[PDB]
């Protein structure tokens, strides 16, 4: 019985949040108001004398905009006030004002709420972060939080899941800097961290479910169904990923570059049919098109494989689907295997969301090179404004250094030479 | 003197000092430390009826100060238009040029007096005249983006 | 969240007062603070310019008669009496009786009135002051204003709506030097200057509307419906969650250049692709700048009404992509839309444009040559100078504001490499 605390960390977190907690409702059975009629699940949620069932979660936002939302939705019962922690003034989409100035007044009082659910667990195995690598919470805040983490919890694991920016999905100019910055002191605090890119869900949304112009609920509830599925195997009895530390275990050879691309199908529109067999599923992982991360796998090599199916699954037929797969290279000295899971629960979906609930359906987390696109990418839009050192006395202006975005840079520019000599 | 005195009449506008100090001989091509006289600072102050009084007894219409400029490069500038038009019918040099280069066509423009404008082209204004920068009144028009002056120069 | 709103002089109590009279009928209050309104969206952003429904507005003037020009106006009533700040008498077009003389007795008075707002505020975002840079009051006080609100509350974002001096509006040769006395205040203690210029607002009146005498009121109302359509994201729900602090972040790649140049389409006394081209078009700029001569930092396009959003997406990509050059290439993505539910009045679909480009010199250099065309015959240097201030203020304030026009064309030539 091994908990795990789940932080949401600004707009994006809280956001992407809220849709997961409700899915893992949907999933365990669990009513808005936190009673459940019938473990496993108690990784996720704690009980009350009364028999509710809270979410182990803690919300927090310099701005209660958000928060306020989550106050008074269909949850407003299902968290005690407690875990839903807000400022008054936001970081205004600048680092140095998350980290350094408005988010240290709030800091504390956060870090007290945290130990408040440690203290309620019989074995905490450590926490899942949410976040967005462009606001000034999401980047600031939160790698103010990974290192204090590491401190007062350093033994236990970190996980994160942050929102990789995108043109498409409403993005800030400042973001390739807080994206950085955030990167750069988190790297060694975090043990891994699934990225999702907005353009890749943007893309879902519009080609496979037919969304002419998606809105943050049709990414969120998309990103959450990919969400529920890697925390599957922590909330259900499994074989494979049972812990936190069986991640960085089966994904992670190389500590820096701990960066797993995540790949779901199928997404189906709930318009749109007959049943795809595991065969076809299987091939639909291996499809660019339905990556969480705008990058081409077939361009790299892979360190490492998890395929997670759910539902209707047949072990044998997984057995067929991978060897057809063998007849994609690996990196040299690292093992050429695969690690299969199977949950046979069905999958489940929100009740009239725009996905349609399916009789099996697959997640691959592979850890692979080709990730290193998306850094490029990043790195690229940072040196053009770098050079002209465009929007840098906004965070030179809230108690940062100059010297601090040259570290950061640097880092990166060595991450890339990490995926290249690997 | 009597010269410091009639600058300062000229310049407050006190009619009446004026006629007296002139009667008492007082020197109506006197000049201040920039080389002012009474005319150019009545002439920059819009006291037309000083203007009259002085262009009768004297005064030296096409004077100049340490700078170059005439009473009607500075009645244009400030945008004194009857004074402008005295100064004009009293043989003041529409195409009078100081330091700068600056004609009181070049000021007129410059400062938007659109009626003075039209007054000096009607009294043989150089439209061609450039300045220290080689800018007419025509190219100042352009680098302003003022049509309402282009109009005015094109006839 | 909050905002006070500071408007001095004649100028600035006249816009000042269009645009609580234009915002208050988008959120449904009527004259005398009550809500009348028919959406949920009008009221949840209230707390940003109301207090609970009164304006969070002050009144400052040296001239006593305005406040009677105010007390008059529609929503005159609306104001609370206390906020009222007013002298004896006017600043005579004098910058220098504004900022050292007779507005500087009564500037400690006002910072009392902000000082009882501000702290009333649950948490204060930031100041809005409306004002001309051509008069005494609103550009010698209103600088001096700034430069005090600064000192006190040195974290908030202090934002102005400034209008800019032409020779069409008024042939006051005074102007340029009281104008380029308070640029030079508002490059150093402003966060975001909105330049409205009354050239640009005459040439729209006079040749696109065709009004032969525009008044006053005719240029106050496309500067009404600008405060409002910038304004927009600060007052309503959407899509966005921002704040001024947010906005010259993104905006802003160096402290300096931060004169912003707003537009408005469409002009008034439609579909989507013919207003996204009339909002980078030259006569829906209010600054006389031609864009098509300079190179966007930055652009924000507010868009208000229902209309398709990939279509707002897709020709917004259209001008870019056709308009390569226009942009700097160093700041990725450096075009931002945000599309609002709620149009303005009388219109089903508007659009409000918010550039940051390095044409803005041209109005610089405008202000400049007339600064100079005075400064060099010396005119009337002696009404400033008999108020107390020194000659060299004079060349400080031109040498920065002309430092400010070489900030911008460096930045114009400057290529990504
Ligand atoms: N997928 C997804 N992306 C979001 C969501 N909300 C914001 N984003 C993205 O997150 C980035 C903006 O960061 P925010 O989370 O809004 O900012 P923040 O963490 O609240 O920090 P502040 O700057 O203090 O407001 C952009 O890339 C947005 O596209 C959301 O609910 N879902
Ligand atoms: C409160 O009002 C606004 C606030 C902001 C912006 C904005 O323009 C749409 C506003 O409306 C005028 C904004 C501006 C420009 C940007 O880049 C050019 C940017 O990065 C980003 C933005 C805004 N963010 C987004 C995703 O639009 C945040 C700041
Ligand atoms: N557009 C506009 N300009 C105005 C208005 N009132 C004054 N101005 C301009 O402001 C300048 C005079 O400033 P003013 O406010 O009257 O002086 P103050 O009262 O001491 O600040 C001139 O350039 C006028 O054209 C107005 O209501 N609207
Ligand atoms: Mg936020």
């Amino acid at each position: 019985m091994r908990e795990c605390i789940s932080i949401h960390v600004g707009q994006a977190g809280v956001q992407i949040g809220n849709a997961c907690w409700e899915l893992y409702c949907l999933e365990h059975g669990i009513q808005p108001d936190g009673q459940m009629p019938s473990d496993s699940f108690n990784t996720f949620f704690s009980e009350t004398g009364a028999g509710k069932h809270v979410p182990r979660a803690v919300f927090v936002d310099l701005e209660p905009t958000v928060i306020d939302e989550v106050r008074t939705g269909t949850y407003r019962q299902l968290f005690h006030p407690e875990q839903l922690i807000t400022g008054k003034e936001d970081a205004a989409n600048n680092y140095a004002r998350g980290h350094y100035t408005i988010g240290k007044e709030i800091i504390d009082l956060v870090l007290d709420r945290i130990r408040k659910l440690a203290d309620q667990c019989t074995g905490l195995q450590g926490f899942l972060v949410f976040h967005s690598f462009g606001g000034g919470t999401g980047s600031g805040f939160t790698s103010l939080l990974m290192e204090r983490l590491s401190v007062d919890y350093g033994k236990k694991s970190k996980l994160e899941f942050s929102i990789y920016p995108a043109p498409q999905v409403s993005t800030a100019v400042v973001e390739p800097y807080n994206s950085i910055l955030t990167t750069h002191t988190t790297l060694e605090h975090s043990d891994c961290a699934f990225m999702v890119d907005n353009e890749a869900i943007y893309d879902i949304c519009r080609r496979n479910l037919d969304i002419e112009r998606p809105t943050y609920t049709n990414l969120n509830r998309l990103i959450s169904q990919i969400v529920s599925s890697i925390t599957a195997s922590l909330r259900f009895d499994g074989a494979l990923n049972v812990d936190l530390t069986e991640f960085q275990t089966n994904l992670v050879p190389y500590p820096r570059i701990h960066f797993p691309l995540a790949t779901y199908a199928p997404v189906i529109s709930a318009e749109k049919h007959e049943q795809l067999s595991v065969a076809e599923i299987t091939n639909a992982c291996f499809e660019p098109a339905n990556q969480m991360v705008k990058c081409d796998p077939r361009h790299g090599k892979y360190m490492a494989c998890c395929l997670l199916y759910r539902g209707d699954v047949v072990p044998k037929d997984v057995n067929a689907a991978i060897a057809t797969i063998k007849t994609i290279q690996f990196v040299d000295w690292c093992p050429t295997g695969f690690k299969v899971g199977i949950n046979y629960q069905p999958p489940t979906v929100v009740p009239g969301g725009d996905l349609a609930k399916v009789q099996r359906a697959v997640c691959m987390l592979s850890n692979t090179t080709a990730i290193a696109e998306a850094w490029a990418r990043l790195d690229h839009k940072f040196d053009l404004m770098y050079a002209k050192r465009a929007f840098v006395h906004w965070y030179v202006g809230e108690g940062m250094e100059e010297g601090e975005f040259s570290e950061a840079r640097e880092d990166m520019a060595a991450l890339e030479k990490d995926y290249e000599e690997v | 003197d009597l010269g410091k005195k009639l600058l300062e009449a000229a310049r407050a506008g006190q009619d009446d000092e004026v006629r007296i100090l002139m009667a008492n001989g007082a020197d109506v091509n006197a000049t201040d430390a920039s080389g002012l006289t009474p005319l150019h600072l009545a002439a920059t102050y819009g006291h037309l009826e000083i203007v009259e009084v002085l262009l009768k007894h004297g005064a030296d219409v096409n004077a100049i100060d340490i700078m170059g400029s005439t009473p009607l490069h500075l009645a244009a500038l400030i945008g004194h238009l009857e004074i402008v038009e005295v100064l004009l019918k009293h043989g003041a040099d529409v195409n009078a040029v100081d330091t700068w280069g600056d004609t009181p066509l070049h000021l007129a423009a410059i400062m938007g007096h659109l009626e003075i404008v039209e007054v000096l082209l009607k009294h043989g204004a150089d439209v061609n005249a450039q300045d220290k920068f080689g800018k007419t009144a025509f190219d100042i028009s352009i680098d302003n983006g003022n049509e309402d002056l282009a109009e005015i120069l094109q006839k | 969240r909050e905002i006070v709103h500071i408007q001095a002089g004649q100028c600035g109590n006249q816009i000042g007062a269009k645009f609580w009279e234009v915002i208050s009928d988008e959120h449904g209050i009527d004259p005398t603070g009550s809500y009348h309104g028919d959406s949920d969206l009008q009221l949840e952003r209230i707390n940003v310019y109301y207090n609970e429904y009164v304006p969070r507005a002050i009144l400052v003037d040296l001239e006593p008669g305005t406040m009677d020009s105010v007390r008059s106006g529609p929503f005159g009533q609306i104001f609370r009496p206390d906020n009222f700040v007013f002298g004896q008498s006017g600043a005579g077009n004098n910058w220098a009786k504004g900022h050292y003389t007779e507005g500087a007795e009564l500037v400690d008075s006002v910072l009392d009135v902000v000082r009882k707002e501000s702290e009333s505020c649950d948490c204060l975002q930031g100041f809005q002051l409306t004002h001309s840079l051509g008069g005494g009051t609103g550009s010698g006080m209103g600088t001096l204003l700034i430069s005090k609100i600064r000192e006190e509350y040195p974290d908030r974002i202090m934002n102005t709506f400034s209008v800019m001096p032409s020779p069409k509006v008024s042939d006051t040769v005074v102007e340029p030097y009281n104008a380029t006395l308070s640029v030079h205040q508002l490059v150093e203690n402003t966060d975001e200057t909105y330049c409205i210029d009354n050239e640009a607002l005459y040439d729209i009146c006079f040749r696109t509307l065709k009004l032969t005498t525009p008044t006053y009121g005719d240029l106050n109302h496309l500067v009404s419906a600008t405060m409002s359509g910038v304004t927009t994201c600060l007052r309503f729900p959407g899509q966005l969650n921002a704040d001024l602090r947010k906005l010259a972040v993104n905006m802003v790649p160096f402290p300096r250049l931060h004169f912003f140049m707003p537009g408005f389409a469409p002009l008034t006394s439609l579909t989507v692709p013919e207003l996204t081209q009339q909002m980078f078009d030259s006569k829906n700029m209010m600054a006389a700048c031609d864009p098509r001569h300079g190179r966007y930092l930055t652009v924000a396009a507010i868009f208000r009404g229902r209309m398709s959003m990939k279509e707002v997406d897709e020709q917004m990509l259209n001008v870019q992509n056709k308009n390569s050059s226009y942009f700097v290439e160093w700041i990725p993505n450096n075009v931002k839309t945000a599309v609002c539910d709620i149009p303005p009045r009388g219109l089903k679909m508007s659009a409000t444009f918010i550039g940051n480009s390095t044409a803005i010199q041209e109005l610089f250099k405008r202000i400049s040559e007339q600064f100079t065309a005075m400064f060099r015959r010396k005119a009337f240097l002696h009404w400033y100078t008999g108020e107390g201030m020194d000659e060299m203020e004079f060349t400080e304030a031109e040498s920065n504001m002309n430092d400010l026009v070489s900030e911008y064309q460096q930045y114009q030539d400057a290529t990504a490499d």
